[PDB]
């Protein structure tokens, strides 16, 4: 199990070797957050 | 007659309807049309 768990965390680590890239930050003109600088995207909002 | 609501809006756009005063009319549907077009985007203009 230790040999298979450790190889699962080596695919977990390698699949999270990206770069967190920023995008557009449309300010929330609606009144749920009111002028806050959220990040609009699909529909991850 | 059981709940009185103070909707505090700092400033708002109003629109007044004009009725002949010899006409019995519950004007809750006139306000219920105002209460339907409210979303978190914006408010429809206030009816009187």
């Amino acid at each position: 199990l230790r040999s298979n768990v450790l190889l699962m965390l080596l695919q977990f680590t390698l699949s999270n070797l990206k770069i967190n890239k920023s995008s557009t930050f449309t300010s929330d003109v609606t009144t749920i957050t009111s002028g806050r600088m959220i990040r609009a995207f699909p529909e991850l909002l | 007659g059981r709940t009185r609501v103070l909707v505090e809006l700092g400033h708002y756009v109003y629109t007044l309807h004009y009725y002949d005063p010899q006409i019995s009319l519950d004007e809750a549907p006139i306000l219920e049309e105002w209460l339907s077009k409210i979303n978190p985007a914006g408010i429809p203009p206030v009816p009187f």
